[PDB]
C-alpha cells in the first residue's frame, strides 16, 4: 500500500490547503524533475566541460542548443505528473475552493451565509458541509473541477505544439539532414552500450590480474574464465587520455570526413 | 503394486474379513429395507425365526458348496489318505461357516429379529395390568405393539420394558453364541494341531504345493488341448495356424468336415 | 517408497500402535452405536460387566490364536530349548495382550460402561432423600435413572453426583491398571533380560535368522512341489510344459488318467 | 485507471461546458493528429527540401501530391476520435444542452419554467434536475443525442466518400498502371527496412572499431563477432553523400528504365 | 540434528496427546477428597506410565543390565555411567516432564489439587460467607462451574489463585530441569577423559557401527539361511539382489561363544598401548 | 495449539501477579539463554581448555574477548524475548497494575475508592472492575502500556548502540586488519564443515573394517565400497594428538605466517 | 507475518506531557537502530577505522577524512530518511506528538463551546478518539490541521533531500580532478575487485581447511565439485600480516608514472 501512503488528503481550512496543494504537487514535481537531470548522462558530460577548462571561454551559442536537450529529455516526466493530477482535480479543487466567490454560486437561490464564508466553502472538498448547502458544494465541486480539466487539457496541448514546434527547428536548422542524424543518433547508442560493456569487462580482467598477485590464484566462474582467456590486459588507461572522451561533441568534420562521436575525434588521433 | 494385493488375497484372515463385513452391510441393507415386522398375532415368531434360521442355512449352504475341491473330498469319501481329507475339511468348513456365523451374531446384537421374534412369548402374569378374562387379546395386543403399534394407552411404557428384556436376552445370546464359537474354534484348531500327523510347516508347505501343482495342470491341459487341436488342424488343413501358410493349402471338400465333427 | 512402509511394519511398536488405534476406533463405534444401556433393575450389572469383560476375552484369544507360531511351540511343549520357548512364548504374548488391554483401559477411561455396569451397587444410606421404606423401588429407580430416565424430581442433582462418583472411580481403575500393566511389563522384561541365555544382539539375529529361514524353506517346498509336479506330466505327457512341445507328445489313453489320480 | 483520468466529466454550468467539450474533444484530436505528422517521415523529407535549397525553387503544384499525403494519412487519428466520441454522444450532448430552445420542447405541456432556462438545461446532462422535469431531461437527452449520432453517421459517410473520391482519382492521374506502384509501394516500404537495418550493423561496427582503438579490445557476444568479421568497415561516408539521399523524390526516369527512389537514382551515379 | 528431531516429535506427540486428553476424558470429581487424589493421578499416573516405556524401548538400557548381570561387580567405570545415564534420561525422562509441564501449564490439573486446602477466610473483596462446616464440601464443586451464580464472585478469584499457581509452578519446572541440562552438561565434558571432538567422534562412531551392525546381521541372517536350504534340497531359488549376496559374501561359519558375549556390555575405553578403542567390538578385532 | 498453552493469563490479585510476570518473562529468557550456551561451540572448548591446565595456567584478560563473544552471541534470544513482550505490553501491565497512584489518576473525577487501593488495582488487566471505573481502567491501561513500549525502545535503542560499540572497539583493539579477520572467519567456517564431514566418512570406513573382522564382510550400499575403497584406514589416532587441536586458540604466527587455528598449528608440525 | 507488524505498530498513549515523549521513542529509536545498521554494513567505515588504528599519529587530515566520511552517511542515512518520511507521510506518529499543543482560541467550526477546564487534558484525548461526542466536530477539526502540519512537513523533507542529493552529486563532479567518465570505471573496478576477492577467499580458504585436515584424519572427503577445487587452485602456504596489511585501508588515486592506481590492492599489486 505504497501509493496509498502518497495518497491525496485535502486540508480542509482556510489559506492553508492551496498551500498543501502545492506541496503535495509540486515537490513530487519537483522530486521528479531532479531525477531526469540526474539520470541524464547529457547533463554531467555539460558540468565536465566547464570543470576541465577553468575558464569558461565558450560562448552560449553552443550550450543553449544543448541546454535545452538536458531539460527537454527530463521536463517530460513532471509534465506528465502535473497534468495527471490535473485532470484528476483533486489537487485543484482543494487548493482553490477558499477564493471561490459568494456571489458566484448558482443552482440555489441566496442561501449562502456571509459570517464565515471562506471558512464554510473551504471544507467543501472534506464532505463536511451541512446537508442546506449540498446543491452548493455539487455545484462548487463540478466547477472547480472543470477549471482543472481544462487546464490540463490545454496544458497537454501546450506541450503537443512546443514538441511540435521543436521537432521541425530541430530539423530545419540544423545543417544535417534528418537521414544522416539518425545514424549519428544510431551511433551515439551503439557506441555507449558497447562502452559500458566493455569497461565492466576490463575492468574485471584488470582486477583477476591484481588478486591473483595477492593469493596466487584466482576463482572465476566456467564463463568467466573466457574473459581472461580472451581480453588479456598490460595495465591501465592514462588519466589525460580519460580525459579527451569525456565532454561535448559538435559535429567536427575532419578532411572532409565525419566524426560522430567526441571518442571518434579521438580515435583517428586527434 | 497389484501383486501386493493379491498376496494379501492369498491371506486367509482378510478375506474372512471381507465375508463378514460384506454380510454385516448385507444384514443391515436387508434389515432396514424388507423386514416390515408384520405383525399378526396368530403367527408372528414363525416371520422371525425364519428370519434368522434360512439365511444362516443358505449362507453356510452356499459357503460349503461354492468350494470346489470339497466335491473331490465328497467323491473320495464315497491311514494318511482319511487324515488329509479330514484336515482339508476342517480348513474349507472354517471358511464355510464363518459368514452364517457372523449374519447370526449381527442380528442378535441389533435384535430386532428376536424382538420380532419371541414378542408373543412374553410373559405378562408378572404385570397386573394384563388381566385379558377372555385370554384372547392378550396375545393380539402383544404381538401387536413390538412391530409398529404405539398404542398410546398407558401400555407403551410397558411394552418398552418387556422390549427392553427381550432385547437384552438377545444381546446374550448373540454373546454366548460368539463365546461358544471361539471355543469351539480352539479345539478344532487342537485337533488340527493333535491328530494333524504333519509338522506344522509341513502341512502350509503341502497345501502350497497343492496349490500349484492343480494350476500348473490345469495350465498343463490347456495347453495339450491347444497342441491337440493345432494338430487337427495340421492335419486336416494341410498347414499350421498362425504360421506361413503360402506353402500349401488342402482346400478340403465336403467329405472332410464330417472326419472333425467327430470330437 | 513402499519397501520403507514394510519395513516400518517389521518394526513392532509401530504395529502395536496400529492395534491400539483400531481396537479404540472399533470400541468407540460400538460404543456409540449399539450399547443402549439397558435399564432393567434385576440384571444390569450384569450387562454392563459383560460388555467389560467377554470383548476382552474375545480379543486376548484372537490375538493368542492369530498368531501360528504359538501352535507350534504347544506342539513342542505337548535345556536351552525350553528357554527359547519360553522366550518366544513371552515375545508373542505381549502382541497376544496389548489389545485387550487397550479395550480395558479406553473403556474404564470412557467410564459409560463402568457406569451402567456398578450403577445398582451405590450407596444411598447416606443420602437422605432414598428413604424408601418399601425397600424394593429404590433399587429400582436407582438402576432406573443411569441409563436415559431423567425423572426431573429434584432426585436428578443426586443422580449425577452418584454418576460422577462411579465415574470418578472407573477413571483411577483405568489408570490403576494401566500402572500395573506397565509394571508388570518391566517385570516381564526383566527375566527376557534375566533368564535368556543368548547376548541381546543374539536374541535379534537369531530371530531374524528363524524368520529368514522359515520363509526360505516356504519358498523350496514351493518350487520342490513345482518340480515334482513338472516331472509327473513330463512322465506321463512325455513334455515338459512351458517349453517347446512341437517335439513330442504321449497322447494318454484313458488308463493314463487313473495314474496321476494317486496324490 | 486511465480510463478514470481521461474520463469525460460534463460541467453542467451555461455558457461553460460547451467551452469545455469543445476542450476536452478537440484536444486530443489535435494531439492525435500532431502525433501522425511527427511520425510520418514523409514530412521531415518535404521539410528537408525546404532547408537545403534556402532559395523555393521548387514549385508548389509537383509537392502537392505528397503534401496531401502527410495530411491524409495523419487525418486518421483525428476522424477515428472525433468519430468515436460523436456517437459515443456524451461530447455533444453537454456542449449543447445549453442551446435547446425550451418553447420547442416536446413530449410535455408548456409547463417549462422560463424564470432561469438555460440554468435547467445546462444540468440535463449531470442528472441533476427535479423529477417534475424527468420527461423533458429524458426528450432532450434523447433529442440531442439523435443529433451526436446523426452527425457521427453522416462524419464517417464524408470520409468514406473523400477515400473513395481519393484513391479513384489518384490512380486515374497517375502517370504508371497502378500494378507498377504495387511494385514501387512494395520498394521503398522494402529499401527502408533494409536501410535501417544495415544503418545499426554500420553503427555498430564503426562503434566496435572505436572503443577497440581505446581500450585495446571490444567486449561482444557471440553473434556480434558474426557482424565484425563480416562487415567490416573502413572509414564514414561523406556528408555531401548523406544530401544527395534525403528529400521528395517523383519518379525520374532515367534513359527510359524507372527510378523508383532518389537513392536508387544516386546509385547510378 | 538427528536427536533433537527425534525428541521434538515426542514432545509434539504428548502435547497433542495432553490435548486431545483434556477434553475427551477430563471430568473433575467435584467431591471433597476425591478430586485431591483425582488430580495428583491425572498428572503422575501418564507421567510414571510414560517414564516407563522410555526406559524399555532404549536400546542402550538392556546393556547396561547385561554387563551389570555379567560383572556382577559393578566394574564398569563412573565415566561410561555417566555417559550412559545421561543418555537414557536425555532420550526417555523427556516425555514425562513435557507431560507434566504441560498438565501444570493449562491449570485444570492442579486446580482440582489445592481446591481442597483453599482457606475459606483467606478470600477477599468481601466478607468470608461459608458455614464451617459445608465450607470444604462446596469449595469441591468450583472446578466443575456449576457453581450457582451467587457464588460465582467468589469462584473465579479461587479458579485464578489455584491457576496462577499451576503456571508458576510449571514455570519453575521448566527453570529446574534447564538448569540441570546445562549443569549435566558442563559436568559431562568436565569429568570426561576425552576433549568433545573425541566424544563427538566416538559417538558418531557408535552409531555407524550399530547401523552397519543391524545391516550386515540381516544379511548374515538371510545367507547362512540360504546355505543350510541347499544343503537340505541340493538347491536354492533367489533373487537378483540375494543371490549376489551369497557368492559376494563368504559364510565364516558360527562365531564362538565368548566372542558373542565379548561384544557386549560397556565399554572400558581401554587404550590399546595408546592407541585408542572406541569400543568392545573394535576391541574384538584390534585385539585379535 | 502451543501457543494457546503458553498464551499469558493475567492473575489479577495484588503483590502476587508481578510474581507471575517476572516467571512468565524471567523463565522463558532463562530457558532460551541457557539454549545460546548450551549450543554455541566457543564454550565447550573453552570449558576444555580448563581440563587440561587445570591450574589457571593462562591468564584470564587474554581469555576475556572470548566470554564477550560467547554472551554476546547467545544474548539474542533473550532480548528479542524480551523486547517483543514489553512492546505487547500484556506482561508489564499485569506486572504494575496495583502500583499506579490513584493521586495520580487523571481522565476522570475521583471517584477512585480508597478501601482496597491495590485490590481493585490489581484487577484491572482482567476486566474485572466496575463498569463506572471502565475509563480509569482504559487510562490506567493505556499509561502503564504507554510505560512498557517505551522500555521497549530503549532497550532495542540500548542494544543497536551496544552492538556498534562492541563492533567498533573490536575492529580497533585486535591487532589483525578486519580484512585477516574475514579470511580468519571463512577459515573457521570452512575448517569446521570439512573436519566434521570426514568424521562421518572415517568412522564409516573404521566401523566397516571391525564388521569386516568379525562378520567376514560387510554389507554396503552404492557409494560405501566408493568410501571403503578411496579412503581407506590404517589404524586410529592417539589421544594426546586429539587434545592439542582442542581448545581456545589466539592469533600465533609462527616464523612470520599466521597460524589461524591449533589444527593449523598441529599440521605445521 | 500480521502478528509481527501489529507488535511494532503504533500505539498512542493519549495523556498530557506523554506521547510525544513516545512519539519521539516510536520513530527517533527505529530510525536511530536503522543509522546504526547502515554505519555497520558500510564496508568504507572500517578501514576508515583501520586508518585511524594502524598508523597511530593522525596522519592524513581533514579534506581525506571529510570526503570519506560524506559517503559513510550517505549511503546509510537513506534508511532513517525513508523511515522518517515514511512516517510523517502517515501523519499519526505527529498528531499523537502534537496533540496537547493546539491552541484552544485558534480552533474552528464551532462557537466557544470548547471547554477551558483543563485544556491540555481534553486535546491530548483527540487522537485515541477517546472524546466527548460534543466536541467530535472539534476532534476531526485537530486532527486535520496536524495531519496537514505532518504532510506538509513530510513532502518538506523529501523536496529537502532531492535538492541536496543534486547538490551533492553536481559538486562531486565538479570537484574531483577525475572525469566523470573515468569515476565510472572506478567504480566498476572496486565492485569486481571486491566481489572477485571475497569468492577466491572462500576457495583460497577451504584449501587452506583442506590441507590441514588431511594432516591429521590422514585424507579428506570433499564433494564432486569440491575435488576440482583442491587440483586446480593449490596453495604452499599462508600470507603475512604485513602483506594483508597493505591492502586495508582508505586509498585516495595516488597516480603512478603517469598511469591510474584504483585500489589499495592495486598499488600494491606492483610492489609501490
Amino acid at each position: 500500500e505504497l501509493f496509498s501512503v502518497v495518497a491525496f488528503h485535502c486540508p480542509c481550512s482556510p489559506a492553508r490547503n492551496y498551500l498543501y496543494g502545492l506541496a503535495a504537487i509540486g515537490v513530487p514535481a519537483l522530486v521528479l524533475f531532479i531525477i531526469g537531470i540526474i539520470l541524464n548522462n547529457h547533463t554531467w558530460n555539460l558540468v565536465a566541460e566547464c570543470q576541465h577548462r577553468r575558464t569558461k571561454n565558450c560562448s552560449a551559442a553552443p550550450t543553449f542548443l544543448l541546454l535545452s536537450s538536458i531539460l527537454g529529455r527530463a521536463a517530460v516526466a513532471p509534465v506528465t505528473w502535473s497534468v495527471i493530477s490535473l485532470l484528476r482535480g483533486e489537487a485543484y479543487v482543494c487548493a482553490l475552493s477558499e477564493f471561490v466567490d459568494p456571489s458566484s454560486l448558482t443552482a440555489r437561490e441566496e442561501h449562502f451565509p456571509s459570517a464565515h464564508a471562506t471558512e464554510i466553502l473551504a471544507r467543501f472538498p472534506c464532505k463536511e458541509n451541512p446537508d442546506n448547502l449540498s446543491d452548493f458544494r455539487e455545484e462548487v465541486s463540478r466547477r472547480l473541477r472543470y477549471e482543472s480539466q481544462l487546464f490540463g487539457w490545454l496544458l497537454i496541448g501546450v506541450v503537443a505544439i512546443l514538441v511540435f514546434l521543436t521537432k521541425c527547428l530541430k530539423h530545419y536548422c540544423s545543417p544535417l539532414s534528418y537521414r544522416q542524424e539518425a545514424y549519428w543518433a544510431q551511433y551515439r547508442a551503439n557506441e555507449d552500450q558497447l562502452f559500458q560493456r566493455t569497461a565492466e569487462v576490463h575492468s574485471r580482467v584488470l582486477a583477476a590480474n591484481n588478486v591473483r598477485r595477492f593469493f596466487g590464484f584466482v576463482a572465476l566462474n566456467k564463463d568467466d574464465e573466457e574473459l581472461i582467456a580472451n581480453f588479456p590486459v598490460e595495465g591501465t588507461q592514462p588519466r589525460p587520455q580519460w580525459n579527451a572522451i569525456t565532454g561535448v561533441y559538435l559535429y567536427r568534420e575532419n578532411q572532409g570526413l565525419p566524426l560522430y562521436s567526441r571518442l571518434h575525434k579521438w580515435a583517428q588521433g586527434l | 503394486l497389484n501383486n501386493i494385493v493379491s498376496s494379501l488375497q492369498r491371506n486367509g484372515i482378510f478375506i474372512n474379513s471381507l465375508i463378514a463385513a460384506l454380510t454385516i452391510g448385507g444384514q443391515q441393507l436387508f434389515s432396514s429395507s424388507t423386514f416390515s415386522c408384520p405383525c399378526q398375532v396368530g403367527k408372528n415368531f414363525y416371520y422371525g425365526s425364519a428370519f434368522l434360521v434360512i439365511p444362516a442355512l443358505i449362507l453356510l449352504v452356499a459357503g460349503f458348496a461354492l468350494r470346489s475341491q470339497m466335491w473331490t473330498i465328497t467323491g473320495e469319501y464315497c491311514p494318511l489318505e482319511c487324515k488329509l481329507a479330514c484336515l482339508r475339511f476342517f480348513s474349507i468348513t472354517g471358511r464355510a461357516v464363518i459368514a452364517p456365523l457372523t449374519w447370526l451374531a449381527v442380528t442378535l446384537l441389533t435384535g430386532t429379529y428376536y424382538e420380532c421374534a419371541a414378542s408373543e412369548f412374553a410373559s405378562v402374569d408378572h404385570y397386573p395390568m394384563f388381566d385379558n378374562v377372555s385370554a384372547s387379546k392378550r396375545e393380539e395386543i402383544l404381538a401387536g405393539f413390538p412391530c409398529c403399534r404405539s398404542a398410546p394407552s398407558d401400555v407403551i411404557l410397558v411394552r418398552d420394558e418387556i422390549a427392553l428384556l427381550h432385547r437384552y436376552q438377545s444381546q446374550m445370546l448373540g454373546w454366548i453364541l460368539i463365546t461358544l464359537a471361539t471355543i469351539a474354534a480352539l479345539v478344532s484348531c487342537c485337533v488340527a494341531k493333535c491328530c494333524s500327523p504333519l509338522t506344522s510347516l509341513q502341512h502350509c508347505y503341502w497345501t502350497s504345493h497343492l496349490q500349484n501343482e492343480r494350476e500348473l495342470f490345469e495350465q498343463a491341459a490347456e495347453q495339450h488341448s491347444r497342441l491337440l487341436m493345432m494338430h487337427r488342424i495340421k492335419k486336416l488343413f494341410g498347414f499350421i495356424p498362425g504360421s506361413e501358410d503360402v506353402k500349401h493349402i488342402r482346400i478340403p471338400s465336403c467329405q472332410d468336415w464330417k472326419d472333425i465333427s467327430v470330437p
